[PDB]
Protein backbone atom coordinates (compact mmCIF):
# COMPACT_ATOMS: atom_id res chain seq x y z
CA UNK A 1 0.00 0.00 0.00
CA UNK A 2 1.98 3.07 -1.36
CA UNK A 3 -0.15 6.50 -0.42
CA UNK A 4 0.86 9.17 -3.12
CA UNK A 5 0.63 12.46 -2.06
CA UNK A 6 0.16 15.13 -4.78
CA UNK A 7 1.16 18.66 -4.92
CA UNK A 8 0.38 21.60 -5.25
CA UNK A 9 -3.13 21.33 -4.25
CA UNK A 10 -4.03 24.71 -6.45
CA UNK A 11 -2.54 26.10 -9.37
CA UNK A 12 -3.94 29.38 -11.86
CA UNK A 13 -1.88 30.40 -14.86
CA UNK A 14 -2.39 33.20 -16.94
CA UNK A 15 -3.85 31.24 -20.55
CA UNK A 16 -1.38 29.78 -23.54
CA UNK A 17 1.82 29.20 -21.03
CA UNK A 18 2.73 25.53 -19.07
CA UNK A 19 1.56 24.42 -16.35
CA UNK A 20 3.22 21.61 -13.98
CA UNK A 21 1.98 19.35 -11.21
CA UNK A 22 3.89 16.89 -9.07
CA UNK A 23 2.60 13.70 -7.70
CA UNK A 24 5.08 11.85 -4.76
CA UNK A 25 4.69 8.18 -4.19
CA UNK A 26 6.37 7.02 -0.56
CA UNK A 27 7.59 3.45 -2.02
CA UNK A 28 9.38 2.47 -5.07
CA UNK A 29 6.50 2.64 -8.27
CA UNK A 30 8.83 2.28 -11.20
CA UNK A 31 7.15 2.91 -14.37
CA UNK A 32 3.41 1.76 -13.16
CA UNK A 33 1.43 5.07 -13.05
CA UNK A 34 -1.23 7.00 -14.99
CA UNK A 35 -3.01 9.95 -14.69
CA UNK A 36 -6.67 11.25 -14.68
CA UNK A 37 -8.67 14.17 -15.43
CA UNK A 38 -12.02 14.45 -13.84
CA UNK A 39 -13.68 17.31 -15.55
CA UNK A 40 -16.00 18.49 -12.82
CA UNK A 41 -19.56 16.88 -12.99
CA UNK A 42 -18.44 13.32 -14.46
CA UNK A 43 -16.41 10.27 -14.23
CA UNK A 44 -12.32 10.97 -14.95
CA UNK A 45 -10.58 10.35 -18.41
CA UNK A 46 -7.24 8.35 -18.12
CA UNK A 47 -4.67 11.37 -19.96
CA UNK A 48 -1.52 8.96 -20.06
CA UNK A 49 -0.53 5.63 -18.16
CA UNK A 50 2.42 3.91 -17.63
CA UNK A 51 5.30 6.10 -17.54
CA UNK A 52 4.20 8.92 -20.53
CA UNK A 53 2.71 6.84 -23.35
CA UNK A 54 -0.36 9.15 -24.17
CA UNK A 55 -3.56 7.37 -23.95
CA UNK A 56 -5.69 7.14 -27.89
CA UNK A 57 -6.93 10.40 -28.74
CA UNK A 58 -5.43 11.99 -26.07
CA UNK A 59 -4.08 15.61 -27.24
CA UNK A 60 -0.37 15.83 -27.34
CA UNK A 61 -0.57 18.92 -25.38
CA UNK A 62 -0.01 16.91 -22.02
CA UNK A 63 3.33 15.72 -21.04
CA UNK A 64 4.48 12.86 -18.40
CA UNK A 65 7.73 12.29 -16.81
CA UNK A 66 9.17 11.19 -13.74
CA UNK A 67 10.01 7.62 -12.90
CA UNK A 68 11.08 5.82 -9.15
CA UNK A 69 8.82 7.60 -6.57
CA UNK A 70 8.27 11.17 -8.26
CA UNK A 71 6.43 12.13 -11.53
CA UNK A 72 5.42 15.23 -13.04
CA UNK A 73 2.59 16.13 -15.81
CA UNK A 74 3.02 18.89 -17.76
CA UNK A 75 0.58 21.18 -19.97
CA UNK A 76 1.67 23.09 -23.09
CA UNK A 77 -0.59 25.91 -23.38
CA UNK A 78 -4.02 25.50 -21.23
CA UNK A 79 -7.16 26.47 -23.18
CA UNK A 80 -10.03 27.54 -21.03
CA UNK A 81 -11.60 23.85 -20.45
CA UNK A 82 -8.44 22.58 -19.17
CA UNK A 83 -9.98 23.54 -15.53
CA UNK A 84 -10.38 20.30 -13.82
CA UNK A 85 -9.15 18.39 -11.17
CA UNK A 86 -6.54 15.54 -11.76
CA UNK A 87 -5.36 12.31 -10.12
CA UNK A 88 -2.44 9.89 -10.01
CA UNK A 89 -3.19 6.50 -9.96
CA UNK A 90 -0.66 3.66 -9.26
CA UNK A 91 -1.04 0.15 -9.76
CA UNK A 92 2.12 -1.68 -8.78
CA UNK A 93 0.16 -4.77 -7.85
CA UNK A 94 -2.14 -4.67 -10.35
CA UNK A 95 -4.56 -7.95 -9.82
CA UNK A 96 -6.32 -6.68 -7.18
CA UNK A 97 -4.81 -3.18 -6.41
CA UNK A 98 -5.07 0.08 -6.89
CA UNK A 99 -4.10 3.41 -4.81
CA UNK A 100 -5.48 6.88 -6.00
CA UNK A 101 -4.31 10.60 -4.62
CA UNK A 102 -5.81 13.68 -3.17
CA UNK A 103 -6.32 15.34 -6.24
CA UNK A 104 -5.50 18.92 -7.72
CA UNK A 105 -7.60 21.90 -8.54
CA UNK A 106 -6.34 23.89 -11.73
CA UNK A 107 -7.98 26.50 -12.75
CA UNK A 108 -7.35 30.19 -14.96
CA UNK A 109 -7.19 33.94 -14.18
CA UNK B 1 -21.21 3.06 -28.45
CA UNK B 2 -18.80 1.50 -25.74
CA UNK B 3 -20.34 2.38 -22.18
CA UNK B 4 -21.45 1.15 -18.63
CA UNK B 5 -24.07 2.18 -17.77
CA UNK B 6 -25.12 2.13 -13.74
CA UNK B 7 -28.13 1.57 -11.79
CA UNK B 8 -29.32 1.29 -8.37
CA UNK B 9 -28.43 3.97 -6.66
CA UNK B 10 -31.13 5.68 -4.22
CA UNK B 11 -31.46 5.70 -0.68
CA UNK B 12 -31.87 2.75 2.35
CA UNK B 13 -31.92 2.92 6.07
CA UNK B 14 -28.37 1.86 7.31
CA UNK B 15 -28.03 -1.67 8.25
CA UNK B 16 -30.03 -2.19 5.37
CA UNK B 17 -29.33 -4.25 2.16
CA UNK B 18 -28.68 -2.86 -1.62
CA UNK B 19 -27.77 -3.72 -5.49
CA UNK B 20 -25.53 -2.08 -8.19
CA UNK B 21 -25.74 -2.99 -11.50
CA UNK B 22 -23.73 -2.91 -14.58
CA UNK B 23 -24.25 -3.10 -17.76
CA UNK B 24 -22.03 -2.58 -20.76
CA UNK B 25 -22.02 -2.62 -24.56
CA UNK B 26 -19.55 -3.17 -27.61
CA UNK B 27 -17.66 -4.75 -25.36
CA UNK B 28 -17.69 -8.35 -23.39
CA UNK B 29 -17.48 -8.63 -19.56
CA UNK B 30 -17.04 -12.45 -19.28
CA UNK B 31 -13.65 -11.87 -20.28
CA UNK B 32 -12.88 -8.53 -18.78
CA UNK B 33 -10.54 -7.61 -15.97
CA UNK B 34 -14.25 -5.58 -13.92
CA UNK B 35 -12.93 -3.09 -11.16
CA UNK B 36 -15.50 -1.61 -8.82
CA UNK B 37 -14.48 2.35 -7.58
CA UNK B 38 -16.40 4.84 -6.26
CA UNK B 39 -16.07 8.09 -4.28
CA UNK B 40 -17.50 9.81 -1.03
CA UNK B 41 -18.47 13.60 -2.23
CA UNK B 42 -15.34 15.87 -2.00
CA UNK B 43 -12.44 13.05 -1.29
CA UNK B 44 -10.71 11.20 -3.72
CA UNK B 45 -11.44 7.19 -4.92
CA UNK B 46 -11.21 3.60 -3.77
CA UNK B 47 -10.67 0.51 -5.07
CA UNK B 48 -13.53 -1.09 -3.75
CA UNK B 49 -13.52 -4.83 -5.48
CA UNK B 50 -12.93 -6.67 -8.50
CA UNK B 51 -13.88 -10.08 -10.60
CA UNK B 52 -11.42 -12.18 -12.85
CA UNK B 53 -12.23 -13.34 -15.98
CA UNK B 54 -12.01 -17.19 -14.44
CA UNK B 55 -14.33 -15.96 -11.68
CA UNK B 56 -11.68 -15.90 -8.81
CA UNK B 57 -12.68 -12.28 -6.75
CA UNK B 58 -11.40 -10.27 -4.42
CA UNK B 59 -12.17 -7.51 -2.03
CA UNK B 60 -10.88 -4.61 -0.22
CA UNK B 61 -10.40 -4.98 3.63
CA UNK B 62 -12.38 -1.70 4.77
CA UNK B 63 -15.47 -3.84 2.85
CA UNK B 64 -14.34 -7.29 3.13
CA UNK B 65 -16.94 -10.20 4.17
CA UNK B 66 -19.72 -7.47 3.23
CA UNK B 67 -19.90 -7.37 -0.24
CA UNK B 68 -20.45 -9.76 -2.95
CA UNK B 69 -19.49 -9.14 -6.88
CA UNK B 70 -21.26 -10.96 -9.18
CA UNK B 71 -22.21 -11.30 -13.15
CA UNK B 72 -24.82 -11.95 -15.51
CA UNK B 73 -22.51 -13.33 -18.25
CA UNK B 74 -25.54 -13.98 -20.27
CA UNK B 75 -26.64 -10.85 -20.99
CA UNK B 76 -22.80 -8.95 -20.43
CA UNK B 77 -23.68 -7.10 -17.58
CA UNK B 78 -22.24 -6.79 -13.49
CA UNK B 79 -23.84 -6.76 -10.64
CA UNK B 80 -22.70 -5.49 -6.63
CA UNK B 81 -24.31 -6.93 -3.86
CA UNK B 82 -24.15 -4.40 -0.57
CA UNK B 83 -24.94 -5.12 2.90
CA UNK B 84 -24.41 -3.81 6.31
CA UNK B 85 -23.88 -0.18 4.62
CA UNK B 86 -22.68 1.99 7.44
CA UNK B 87 -22.29 5.54 8.50
CA UNK B 88 -19.38 5.42 5.75
CA UNK B 89 -20.53 3.84 2.98
CA UNK B 90 -22.35 7.08 1.38
CA UNK B 91 -20.63 7.71 -1.79
CA UNK B 92 -21.39 7.74 -5.58
CA UNK B 93 -19.81 3.80 -7.22
CA UNK B 94 -17.99 3.65 -10.65
CA UNK B 95 -17.44 0.66 -13.03
CA UNK B 96 -14.39 0.04 -14.56
CA UNK B 97 -12.95 -1.89 -17.11
CA UNK B 98 -9.43 -2.17 -15.75
CA UNK B 99 -6.08 -3.56 -18.17
CA UNK B 100 -3.43 -3.06 -16.02
CA UNK B 101 -0.06 -2.38 -17.51
CA UNK B 102 -1.21 -2.74 -21.14
CA UNK B 103 -3.78 0.68 -20.50
CA UNK B 104 -4.75 1.71 -17.35
CA UNK B 105 -8.27 2.09 -16.24
CA UNK B 106 -10.58 4.20 -19.04
CA UNK B 107 -14.22 3.15 -19.42
CA UNK B 108 -16.30 4.68 -16.66
CA UNK B 109 -19.98 4.66 -16.23
CA UNK B 110 -21.86 7.78 -15.35
CA UNK B 111 -22.10 6.96 -12.13
CA UNK B 112 -24.87 6.46 -9.29
CA UNK B 113 -25.50 8.28 -6.25
CA UNK B 114 -25.25 5.90 -2.62
CA UNK B 115 -26.68 7.88 0.19
CA UNK B 116 -28.45 6.46 3.44
CA UNK B 117 -31.32 7.72 5.21
CA UNK B 118 -29.80 9.32 8.09
CA UNK C 1 24.19 -43.50 -8.00
CA UNK C 2 23.00 -39.71 -6.77
CA UNK C 3 19.98 -37.67 -8.10
CA UNK C 4 20.87 -34.81 -10.67
CA UNK C 5 19.04 -32.43 -8.28
CA UNK C 6 22.22 -30.29 -8.47
CA UNK C 7 22.59 -29.58 -12.19
CA UNK C 8 18.52 -29.21 -11.62
CA UNK C 9 18.96 -26.10 -9.09
CA UNK C 10 22.63 -24.72 -9.80
CA UNK C 11 21.80 -24.97 -13.56
CA UNK C 12 20.74 -21.03 -13.50
CA UNK C 13 19.21 -21.02 -16.80
CA UNK C 14 15.61 -21.15 -15.29
CA UNK C 15 12.96 -20.02 -17.89
CA UNK C 16 10.04 -18.59 -16.93
CA UNK C 17 6.86 -19.81 -15.22
CA UNK C 18 5.28 -19.18 -18.54
CA UNK C 19 5.88 -22.96 -19.75
CA UNK C 20 7.82 -23.93 -16.67
CA UNK C 21 10.70 -26.56 -17.11
CA UNK C 22 10.23 -30.03 -15.46
CA UNK C 23 12.18 -33.14 -14.92
CA UNK C 24 10.98 -36.89 -13.78
CA UNK C 25 13.40 -38.39 -11.55
CA UNK C 26 14.19 -41.94 -11.35
CA UNK C 27 16.46 -44.76 -10.50
CA UNK C 28 18.39 -42.98 -7.88
CA UNK C 29 19.10 -42.88 -4.37
CA UNK C 30 17.23 -39.35 -2.96
CA UNK C 31 20.33 -38.35 -0.39
CA UNK C 32 18.64 -34.91 0.37
CA UNK C 33 22.05 -34.29 2.65
CA UNK C 34 21.84 -31.08 0.50
CA UNK C 35 18.38 -30.06 0.23
CA UNK C 36 17.13 -27.72 2.36
CA UNK C 37 20.37 -28.21 4.30
CA UNK C 38 22.44 -26.07 1.71
CA UNK C 39 22.87 -22.53 2.96
CA UNK C 40 21.15 -20.22 0.55
CA UNK C 41 17.96 -21.51 0.40
CA UNK C 42 15.24 -18.79 1.68
CA UNK C 43 12.03 -20.48 2.38
CA UNK C 44 11.53 -24.28 2.10
CA UNK C 45 7.84 -26.14 3.41
CA UNK C 46 6.13 -29.21 2.59
CA UNK C 47 2.71 -29.97 3.03
CA UNK C 48 1.82 -33.57 3.91
CA UNK C 49 5.79 -35.05 4.66
CA UNK C 50 7.75 -33.71 8.03
CA UNK C 51 11.43 -32.98 7.24
CA UNK C 52 12.83 -36.34 8.66
CA UNK C 53 10.59 -38.43 7.39
CA UNK C 54 11.25 -37.05 3.81
CA UNK C 55 14.96 -37.88 4.46
CA UNK C 56 13.58 -41.28 5.32
CA UNK C 57 10.36 -41.61 2.86
CA UNK C 58 10.46 -43.40 -0.47
CA UNK C 59 8.79 -43.17 -3.38
CA UNK C 60 8.28 -44.47 -6.96
CA UNK C 61 9.16 -40.84 -8.56
CA UNK C 62 9.75 -37.34 -8.50
CA UNK C 63 8.55 -34.70 -10.46
CA UNK C 64 10.44 -31.09 -10.06
CA UNK C 65 9.12 -27.98 -11.92
CA UNK C 66 11.42 -25.30 -11.57
CA UNK C 67 10.62 -21.55 -12.73
CA UNK C 68 10.98 -17.93 -11.84
CA UNK C 69 8.32 -15.52 -10.34
CA UNK C 70 8.23 -12.31 -8.83
CA UNK C 71 9.08 -11.76 -5.02
CA UNK C 72 5.37 -10.74 -4.06
CA UNK C 73 3.79 -13.49 -6.10
CA UNK C 74 5.29 -16.54 -4.03
CA UNK C 75 1.92 -16.21 -1.62
CA UNK C 76 0.19 -17.58 -4.58
CA UNK C 77 2.17 -21.20 -4.62
CA UNK C 78 -0.30 -22.83 -2.24
CA UNK C 79 -2.90 -25.57 -2.42
CA UNK C 80 -5.56 -23.86 -4.19
CA UNK C 81 -4.40 -20.23 -3.28
CA UNK C 82 -6.33 -17.58 -5.70
CA UNK C 83 -4.56 -14.73 -7.19
CA UNK C 84 -3.20 -14.43 -11.03
CA UNK C 85 -0.39 -16.63 -11.28
CA UNK C 86 -2.58 -19.65 -9.01
CA UNK C 87 -5.02 -19.11 -11.47
CA UNK C 88 -3.90 -18.59 -15.03
CA UNK C 89 -0.28 -19.72 -14.91
CA UNK C 90 0.23 -23.19 -12.70
CA UNK C 91 -1.87 -23.89 -10.44
CA UNK C 92 -0.77 -26.91 -7.59
CA UNK C 93 -3.79 -29.25 -6.77
CA UNK C 94 -5.27 -28.80 -3.27
CA UNK C 95 -4.03 -32.49 -1.60
CA UNK C 96 -0.37 -32.02 -3.12
CA UNK C 97 2.04 -33.24 -1.09
CA UNK C 98 5.50 -32.38 -1.56
CA UNK C 99 8.11 -28.92 -0.98
CA UNK C 100 8.78 -25.83 -2.49
CA UNK C 101 11.88 -23.64 -2.42
CA UNK C 102 12.42 -20.11 -3.47
CA UNK C 103 15.47 -18.29 -3.54
CA UNK C 104 15.75 -14.17 -3.92
CA UNK C 105 17.82 -14.09 -7.74
CA UNK C 106 18.42 -10.70 -7.21
CA UNK C 107 21.98 -10.84 -8.99
CA UNK C 108 21.63 -14.16 -10.98
CA UNK C 109 18.85 -12.97 -13.20
CA UNK C 110 18.67 -9.19 -13.90
CA UNK C 111 20.31 -5.91 -16.02
CA UNK C 112 20.67 -2.95 -16.08
CA UNK C 113 19.37 -3.09 -19.78
CA UNK C 114 16.02 -4.96 -18.68
CA UNK C 115 15.91 -8.55 -17.91
CA UNK C 116 12.13 -8.98 -19.16
CA UNK C 117 13.50 -11.74 -21.20
CA UNK C 118 10.54 -14.13 -19.65
CA UNK C 119 7.13 -13.61 -20.22
CA UNK C 120 4.15 -14.17 -17.57
CA UNK C 121 0.89 -14.50 -18.15
CA UNK C 122 -1.93 -11.71 -18.26
CA UNK C 123 -5.16 -12.89 -19.90
CA UNK C 124 -6.58 -16.22 -19.84
CA UNK C 125 -9.82 -17.26 -20.84
CA UNK C 126 -10.55 -20.12 -17.83
CA UNK C 127 -9.11 -21.13 -15.31
CA UNK C 128 -6.32 -23.93 -14.88
CA UNK C 129 -6.91 -27.38 -14.47
CA UNK C 130 -3.63 -28.63 -11.87
CA UNK C 131 -0.58 -28.80 -14.02
CA UNK C 132 -2.12 -27.84 -17.47
CA UNK C 133 1.03 -26.53 -19.78
CA UNK C 134 -0.47 -24.05 -21.48
CA UNK C 135 2.03 -22.45 -23.76
CA UNK C 136 0.78 -20.62 -26.14
CA UNK C 137 1.04 -17.93 -28.93
CA UNK C 138 -2.69 -15.90 -29.46
CA UNK C 139 -4.52 -12.65 -29.31
CA UNK C 140 -7.28 -12.32 -26.42
CA UNK C 141 -9.92 -10.68 -27.20
CA UNK C 142 -13.12 -8.26 -27.50
CA UNK C 143 -13.39 -7.39 -30.40
CA UNK C 144 -14.62 -9.65 -33.47
CA UNK C 145 -10.55 -10.09 -34.85
CA UNK C 146 -7.15 -10.23 -33.06
CA UNK C 147 -4.74 -7.99 -33.49
CA UNK C 148 -3.06 -9.45 -36.79
CA UNK C 149 -5.69 -6.53 -38.52
CA UNK C 150 -7.13 -4.73 -35.48
CA UNK C 151 -4.98 -2.42 -33.63
CA UNK C 152 -5.85 -0.73 -29.83
CA UNK C 153 -9.07 -2.47 -28.85
CA UNK C 154 -8.74 -6.53 -28.75
CA UNK C 155 -5.04 -5.94 -29.70
CA UNK C 156 -3.67 -8.04 -26.45
CA UNK C 157 -0.86 -10.40 -26.06
CA UNK C 158 -0.45 -12.73 -23.15
CA UNK C 159 3.04 -12.44 -22.77
CA UNK C 160 3.53 -9.58 -20.43
CA UNK C 161 7.45 -9.02 -19.46
CA UNK C 162 8.68 -8.63 -15.71
CA UNK C 163 11.33 -5.24 -16.46
CA UNK C 164 13.79 -6.83 -14.11
CA UNK C 165 16.30 -4.32 -13.19
CA UNK C 166 18.14 -3.44 -10.21
CA UNK C 167 16.38 -0.20 -8.85
CA UNK C 168 13.42 -2.38 -8.47
CA UNK C 169 13.16 -3.05 -4.37
CA UNK C 170 12.78 -6.58 -2.75
CA UNK C 171 9.49 -7.16 -3.35
CA UNK C 172 10.05 -6.66 -7.29
CA UNK C 173 13.46 -9.26 -7.02
CA UNK C 174 13.02 -12.00 -9.19
CA UNK C 175 12.86 -15.40 -7.17
CA UNK C 176 13.67 -18.73 -8.31
CA UNK C 177 11.28 -21.42 -7.55
CA UNK C 178 11.21 -25.67 -7.38
CA UNK C 179 7.82 -27.50 -6.50
CA UNK C 180 8.71 -31.46 -5.66
CA UNK C 181 5.37 -33.58 -6.14
CA UNK C 182 6.13 -37.52 -4.89
CA UNK C 183 3.66 -39.77 -7.28
CA UNK C 184 2.83 -43.59 -5.20
CA UNK C 185 1.01 -45.30 -7.91
CA UNK C 186 1.65 -48.58 -7.96
CA UNK C 187 4.83 -49.05 -9.36
CA UNK C 188 8.58 -50.55 -8.38
CA UNK C 189 10.54 -47.72 -6.19
CA UNK C 190 13.62 -46.43 -7.65
CA UNK C 191 14.08 -43.40 -5.52
CA UNK C 192 15.00 -44.44 -2.58
CA UNK C 193 17.63 -44.03 0.14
Amino acid sequence: ERVMTQSPATLSVSPGERATLSCRASESVSSDLAWYQQKPGQAPRLLIYGASTRATGIPARFSGSGSGTEFTLTISSLQSEDSAVYYCQQYNNWPPGYTFGQGTKLEIK
Amino acid sequence: EVQLVESGGGLVQPGGSLRLSCAASGITVSRNYMSWVRQAPGKGLEWVSVMFAGGSTFYADSVKGRFTISRDNSKNTLYLQMNSLRAEDTAVYYCARDLGVVGATDYWGQGTLVTVSS
Amino acid sequence: NLCPFDEVFNATRFASVYAWNRKRISNCVADYSVLYNFAPFFAFKCYGVSPTKLNDLCFTNVYADSFVIRGNEVSQIAPGQTGNIADYNYKLPDDFTGCVIAWNSNKLDSKVGGNYNYRYRLFRKSNLKPFERDISTEIYQAGNKPCNGVAGVNCYFPLQSYGFRPTYGVGHQPYRVVVLSFELLHAPATVCG
